[PDB]
């Protein structure tokens, strides 16, 4: 995902993830309930490793793209946990809405990072400090797209988690539940420590790639930023509106 | 690489021969934002190098730091996001875990010799064992390994010195000594440092590993005494040696305190000669090119300290015969008529 | 009748939206425009509680419930106790006032007045919420706001402070989401989050201890619990004094006021059992906390750990299973609220006069700057629970309280207030010993070429202001007493029986 | 209200015991007035000429109204010092 | 404060405890303390009317209306109770009163200390956003130094 | 009943074996905790007093937009006449118990309609209840003393 192009690091990631995450319920709980018991605690490993060492490998991470798959990996992780639980004591609702809102809060964040990148060039992550003064749209765009994907106040990303979260404690996933809210602590750290630098500004710890940012020089309002006002749209809103995505995800009862 | 930190340590001496590894870096890659992380009295030396950017106070050969300081630090170096280290602290285990939880491409560092280096080699990108423990007594290079990484023959030559010790002072720090010597005595063309005096002070600016670099008062009263005044400006590292040197030479001699080493450089800048012993300001003053003379306790010290006495045709190195710094006090002053005139 | 509650919460975020962009660029639209905003709050606060509020009625006034998440059984229920309006009020005045000494300040004022405005909604919506899942929104809502007024603003070695904040706060607060899943999910039949419809359950003592320590490792942070108290140090003294002044004054309230809804009236028989733990803990930790700040040479991380010292008795009032000894823990919580805040301030109007921190160095200023040391006196007087301001009364209504409980007996209550009453030794040795070492003396080198300027009058003001209601409550406490006391029966009626 | 009071020690006591109270209603109006005073000050005192936080002294040097202004210009100004003195440099001092 | 040249480190670093004043041996009493200063022979008329309103004008950015109105403000709280009893009227004439001078505080003049730090360079009177409505200046972009002199 | 911090109900203070109660429940007056102190029968006999003269005194407090107040200090102080009455009733001479403890029923009585009038805000009511209440404070005053 550093080598690969942005936009298809976006689009493979996300969809991939959801993808896999369709056949990961479907070849699953269809064909593999009878040793239900040994593939959860299989998922389970995984889950909490893909929790931890990905939320714990993007603290250290000077990339931006890697840090972003590192932190893709642990919201997966989370997602394994709504995996985990069956149909009836919590179903996939919360995985399923989760899914919307890694959806809608990650490809806010890629189109954030697709604009710093055609208009900077760059996608390190020391690149980024200064972004405030040049682009407080884009900044403030980038900012609640990373608090989304934290969840500190009500956006997407923290209302999933809680709804995820809120299944695994029901169902009894006490340690599935408890490492995905120290790995959220952990991930929070790093998107914060992303939202230092677009944030802060010194005229040095700037680059002489965000010296130059050039927003003007452009064919138009693009039909780029459309998508990422609507990504962080809806990565913010749908925390709060979310009666309706959890209703409309409740009626999937017929998965088996 | 396109920034590097420095978290070298050892004072104000250890602070200023590093300059030389600094434009060598800045030589070796085009741009370099430089950053350090020394102890005080080391920052205030990164007023003369025309290279740096920040110069924090770090003080790494604490060892035991408050645990809000060592992780502000470490998030620092994280946060800023450097490609290269260099630490030349001279430390393993424990302070390459230092370098290692920065997250920099790079780690250079020093090593003990002992077993303290157990697992160093586990962090950092180069090894660098050292000799004596006490770096700053391998004399004026301590360097010389870190050079010889630095800009090593891969496409071009290194070139490792850049005509040493390029210090540079800025107009405040040299208006300000220039009004600090006109309220003394001196005019700014005829005068001439002095800078060894007996005191208990860090501001001397001395070294790690010399303890008898500094000369009584007695003996500078003989020595100063020896020579006709071509009015010898005192460089105390300390009020309290004032009424003592007026005690010693006399009330007529006129003393400047100059504890800042940018502002002993501003001083030297305008002195047309030097009488110091083994501080930072004999190389202050084979920087530009500015007449000394540097007494040493031991012809050993002075070779370690001074190797291109040869280069600049003006240091007339002395020394003493025996240790303990009891020097002839009599063709000192002879070769002192010589070439401050 | 009216959404009343709502209007309150919402008011300074939905009117700090408005500066979507603002073409203002000066910091004096923006700021005018938010203090209007927050006197207009503060208003509506007061309106609410004057005139429709019965301070006899210890039942939830001005109740509001909507449907938000139907899974959850997450309402917006808002409500006010006898316990929680003096808080609300609390938050109004000193957030109030916390933006309006935030009027010199001009970096990025229009981001900076919008998260003040966000704090000021965030902490009334916790202490307003009814609903547990809600109290976890408006606590993790003043987590991020918080963050970026103190990253931002204020503090030499601000970012490490502020991810530490933010990350043991947050690694509480997962403590507190532990605890609301506890109860809400294995509280009862019909699993439901209304504290209201909570209240009386049975929570078996197997599993009410273990929703106690979730809460508990969860307030343990917000009001300072020695073991978990490191944050606080270093996040109000590397702050803003805007911003201080609210951390302290009444954020770190949270936390003790939370020990008094989610575990004291929620969780009632194992606080039973809690409680004698709590004591000791206190009572260690305002002796801990009033002998680590003489070990402080800086002068905002001591009025930081004289926080942690004076959230001691509040502590211990909460662990006094009384009436006395809650009503001293809420009239501490008010008290030191605005003792912590004006403290807090004038420490950081004198940091910017004089530009110097450790007490080692800034000897006699009080020539220099008079009015800010008869202030700093004033208020280390009220620091110090001296007669006339509610620091005493407070200091006394928790002791009277110890010495009037009938949990403890009397081979524990020499000790307790033994242990308590030196912390009123040690207090005066700190206090008093900033006050000698950074207004007491004469330095030769400061004689007349620096001529500081003085307290100016808007300074001045917030010092009299947050003054006033400190000497009003010295001289008749039932300012507070009253406010709350009845509701603290209610609290008390679930203990003896 | 008055009563007297026998005791074997010193002499006889004649208290009064005025058990009164400021009552709920003034309570609330004195939180009113005290809100509305700081309403007023709040307005006021902060359009009065803040003699500090307006002249070269504060807004001068930096004066953005933090804590860290001071700090991060004594790290900025060094810098300031060394790019203009590379500057001097580049043209032979 | 400014410290051009970095400030020379004190070798005594007095205490961690006892204040940074000097010694008794050097403490010049009465002059220093003001114990035997103030001799009356130097001061000043102004009997408490003549100097609180020079101390009122000495503070003050109110102009005749927003002023009149602060002055009448209090005291219409204060008759809010002891003369009559309305009851919200009040808080609505106060949440007025705190609007109307939000938007009289939008003042005409700007008063350049009300600016970022990074505005001060100098000339800055020629810079008015005081008449000019949508400025249309980007200077507060502040990773440049643009000649704004036009 | 580990020596310090008795733990688990946090029982109340007992009534011995007398009727003082009310006969259809305990009493309504009751404060759930007050450290009465265990002074001894003269004590007992003087705080009585002291306490009844406090009610007695309590006269001014009576008002408008004031009987919040009204009913704490009576409750409180009801409850400090309740547990010394108790006291001096299990420690009487057995032959003037019985008109003591019959004093105490008409008395505690009395503060029933009194509290039964002040928390649900009836002043007239209070204040018509606080004459005859008067009455038996002034009663009980001119026993103990």
């Amino acid at each position: 995902y550093e080598d690969s192009p942005t936009p298809v690091v976006a689009f493979l990631s996300v969809t991939s993830k959801v993808a896999a995450s369709a056949s990961a319920t479907r070849i699953f709980d269809i064909p593999f309930y009878f040793s239900s018991n040994e593939w959860h605690l299989l998922l389970e490993i995984l889950a909490i490793l893909s929790m931890i060492f990905g939320n714990l490998i993007a603290i250290t991470q000077t990339s931006m793209k890697r840090m972003l798959a590192y932190s893709s990996i642990g919201q997966i992780g989370y997602v394994i946990i709504g995996i985990i639980v069956g149909d009836s004591n919590g179903g996939y609702a919360s995985m399923i809405t989760y899914m919307l809102f890694y959806i809608a809060m990650n490809l806010g964040t890629f189109a954030c990072i697709i604009l710093f990148g055609l208009r900077t060039g760059t996608d390190n992550i020391r690149d980024y400090a200064g972004l405030y003064t040049k682009d407080p749209f884009l900044a403030l765009s980038l900012a609640l797209c990373l608090l989304s994907l934290g969840g500190l106040p009500p956006l997407a990303g923290f209302f999933g988690k809680l709804h995820l979260f809120w299944c695994g404690w029901q169902a009894g996933l006490y340690f599935l539940v408890s490492i995905g809210l120290l790995t959220s602590v952990l991930s929070i750290y790093y998107y914060l420590k992303i939202i230092k630098l677009l944030m802060t500004g010194r005229n040095q710890e700037i680059t002489p790639h965000m010296r130059n940012y050039r927003i003007s020089p452009l064919r138009s309002n693009n039909s780029i930023e459309l998508s990422m006002i609507v990504c962080v749209i809806a990565s913010t809103i749908p925390g709060i509106s979310m009666n309706p995505i959890i209703a409309i995800a409740q009626d999937t009862l017929f998965s088996f | 690489v396109r920034r590097c930190c420095c978290v070298i340590s050892g004072g104000v001496y250890e602070n200023l021969l590093f300059f030389p590894t600094i434009q060598l870096i800045k030589d070796r890659y085009p741009g370099v934002q430089v950053d350090i992380l020394t102890t005080e009295r080391g920052k205030q030396t990164y007023e003369l190098n025309k290279n740096v950017r920040w110069a924090n106070v770090y003080d790494p050969d604490d060892h035991w730091p408050e645990p809000a300081e060592y992780t502000d630090m470490i998030g620092l170096l994280k946060g800023r996001y450097y490609d290269m280290v260099l630490s030349t602290k001279l430390a393993g285990l424990g302070h390459a875990a230092f370098l290692f939880m920065t997250t920099a491409r790079d780690r250079v560092s020093y090593i003990y010799p002992n077993v303290n280096s157990a697992g160093a080699g586990l962090m950092l990108s180069e090894t660098f064992t050292a000799e004596n423990t006490n770096l700053s007594e391998l004399g004026y290079s301590m360097y010389t390994q870190m050079e010889d990484w630095l800009g090593r023959p891969f496409r071009s030559v290194p070139r490792t010195p850049l005509l040493p010790l390029r210090v540079s002072i800025s107009r405040k720090v040299k208006e300000v000594v220039a009004a600090k010597y006109r309220n003394a005595g001196a005019v700014t063309g005829k005068f001439i440092v002095i800078h060894g005096i007996e005191s208990d002070s860090k501001a001397s600016m001395q070294s790690k590993g010399d303890a008898d670099s500094l000369l009584s008062l007695e003996k500078w009263a003989k020595i100063i005494k020896g020579v006709r005044g071509f009015k010898p400006v005192f460089v105390i590292p300390h009020e309290k040696e004032r009424e003592n040197v007026e005690d010693f030479v006399g009330d007529d001699t006129s003393i400047v305190f100059i504890t800042t080493p940018g502002q002993l450089a501003a001083l030297i800048n305008d002195s047309a000669g030097v009488i110091a012993t083994n501080t930072a300001a004999i190389q202050l003053a084979n920087a530009r090119d500015k007449p000394c003379i540097g007494l040493f306790s031991s012809e050993e010290k002075g070779k370690l300290f001074v190797p291109y006495a040869e280069e600049k045709s003006n240091c007339v190195i002395i020394a003493s015969k025996t240790g303990k710094l009891a020097d002839i006090d009599i063709g000192t002053v002879k070769n002192a008529m010589q070439v401050f005139e | 009748d009216f959404p009343w509650l709502t209007i309150i919460v919402v008011f300074p975020i939905s009117a700090g939206s408005l500066m979507l962009f603002l073409p203002h660029r000066g910091n004096k639209v923006n700021k005018w425009y938010t203090i209007c905003i927050c006197i207009l709050e503060l208003l509506l606060t007061t309106y609410a509680f004057c005139y429709n509020f019965k301070m006899d009625d210890p039942l939830i006034q001005l109740s509001e419930d909507y449907k938000w998440i139907d899974f959850f059984d997450f309402y917006w229920r808002m409500g006010i106790d006898g316990l929680s309006i003096g808080t609300i009020l609390l938050t109004g005045f000193i957030t109030t006032l916390a933006t309006l000494a935030a009027f010199p300040v001009t970096r990025d004022s229009r981001f900076f007045h919008f998260l003040m405005l966000a704090m000021y909604s965030g902490q009334i919506g916790s202490f307003s919420s009814r609903d547990l899942l809600l109290f976890f929104i408006m606590w993790e809502l003043e987590l991020i706001p918080v963050y970026l007024l103190l990253s931002m603003w204020g503090g030499k070695k601000r970012l490490y402070s502020a991810t530490k904040f933010i990350l043991y706060t947050a690694g509480s607060s997962i403590f507190l989401l532990i605890g609301v899943l506890g109860i809400s999910l294995y509280g009862s039949n019909e699993p439901t989050l209304n504290l209201e419809l909570l209240a009386n359950k049975s929570y078996p003592v197997t599993l009410e201890i273990l929703f106690y320590i979730g809460f508990l490792i969860a307030f343990a942070v917000k009001s300072p619990i020695i073991p978990l108290h490191t944050w606080l140090p270093d996040t109000h003294g590397e702050a803003h004094y805007s911003t201080c002044m609210l951390l302290a004054g009444i954020l770190l309230k949270m936390g003790a006021y939370g020990l008094v809804r989610i575990n004291m009236e929620l969780l009632p028989h194992a606080h039973s059992m809690f409680s004698p733990w709590l004591l000791v803990v206190g009572t260690i930790q305002i002796i801990y906390a009033a002998s680590t700040s003489p070990g402080q040479r800086n002068l905002k991380k001591r009025i930081a750990y004289s926080s942690v010292s004076h959230m001691g008795f509040i502590i211990i009032g909460i662990s006094s299973i009384t009436d006395p000894g809650l009503n001293g823990a809420i009239l501490q919580i008010i008290s030191h609220g605005f003792i912590g805040a004006a403290l807090f301030f004038l420490a950081g109007t004198s940091y910017d006069r004089i530009r110097l921190v450790y007490l080692d160095e800034m000897g006699g200023m009080a020539i220099s700057i008079p009015k800010i040391f008869t202030m700093f006196t004033i208020l280390s007087m009220a620091s110090l629970a001296l007669p006339g301001m509610s620091g005493f009364i407070a200091e006394f209504i928790v002791f009277f309280g110890i010495i009037t409980s009938q949990k403890y007996f009397l081979i524990s209550k020499i000790f307790i207030i033994f242990v308590m009453a030196i912390g009123m030794i040690l207090t005066p040795i700190y206090l008093l010993s900033m006050l000698r070492q950074m207004f007491y003396g004469y330095k030769l080198i400061n004689i007349k070429n620096f001529s500081f300027f003085d307290s100016g009058p808007r300074e001045l003001f917030l010092s009299i202001s947050i003054l006033l209601p400190i000497i009003g409550i010295g001289i008749y406490p039932d300012f507070v007493l009253s406010l709350a006391s009845d509701k603290v029966e209610s609290i008390l009626s679930n203990y003896f029986y | 209200a008055v009563m007297v009071q026998q005791i074997e020690g010193m002499r006889d006591i004649i208290t009064e015991k005025h058990v009164w109270h400021l009552s709920d209603k003034a309570i609330k109006n004195v939180y009113m007035f005290y809100i509305m005073f700081t309403c007023w000050g709040c307005l006021y005192f902060g359009s009065a000429k803040d003699p500090f936080y307006d002249s070269e002294e504060y807004r001068g040097d930096g004066g953005d109204g933090t804590g860290y202004w001071v700090y991060e210009t004594v790290c900025i100004s060094p810098f300031l010092i060394l790019l203009g003195k590379k500057e001097k440099n580049l043209e032979m001092h | 404060g400014l410290s051009q040249i970095e400030p020379d480190i004190n070798e005594d670093p007095i205490g961690q405890f006892e204040t940074n004043s000097i010694e008794m041996e050097d403490f010049k009493y009465g002059y220093y303390d003001g114990a035997h200063t103030y001799y009356e022979g130097e001061v000043q008329k102004g009997t408490f009317w003549g100097a609180i309103a020079d101390d009122i004008a000495a503070v003050d950015q109110t102009n005749g209306f927003q002023g009149l109105i602060s002055c009448m403000f209090l005291p219409a709280i204060a008759l809010g109770m002891y003369f009559d009893a309305p009851g919200e009227y009040l808080f609505i004439g106060a949440a007025l009163f705190t609007v109307v001078f939000c938007i009289i505080e939008m003042d005409k003049p700007d008063q350049p200390h009300n600016f970022e730090p990074q505005i001060y360079k100098l000339e800055r009177g020629a810079r008015d956003k005081l008449i000019n409505d949508y400025n249309t200046m980007s200077i507060w972009d502040f990773n440049d130094k643009y000649g704004d002199v036009w | 009943d580990n020596g310090f911090w008795i733990d688990g109900p946090l029982p109340i203070p007992p009534i011995y074996n007398n009727i003082v109660n009310e006969k259809t429940g305990t009493r309504t007056f009751i404060k759930k905790g007050v450290y009465v102190a265990d002074i001894g029968t003269k004590g007992r006999m003087y705080r009585v007093k002291k306490n009844a003269f406090d009610l007695l005194a309590m006269e001014d407090l009576i008002g408008p937009d004031t009987l919040n107040y009204v009913k704490k200090y009576l409750r409180l102080k009801s409850t400090f006449l309740f547990y010394d009455f108790d006291n001096l009733i299990s420690a009487a001479a057995s032959e003037d118990k019985q008109p003591l403890t019959d004093l105490a029923n008409r008395l505690f009585d009395n503060f029933e309609k009194l509290e039964d009038a002040a928390k649900t805000k009836n002043l007239a009511e209070t204040e018509s209840c606080y004459k005859d209440t008067k009455f038996l404070l002034q009663e009980v005053m001119t026993r103990m003393a």
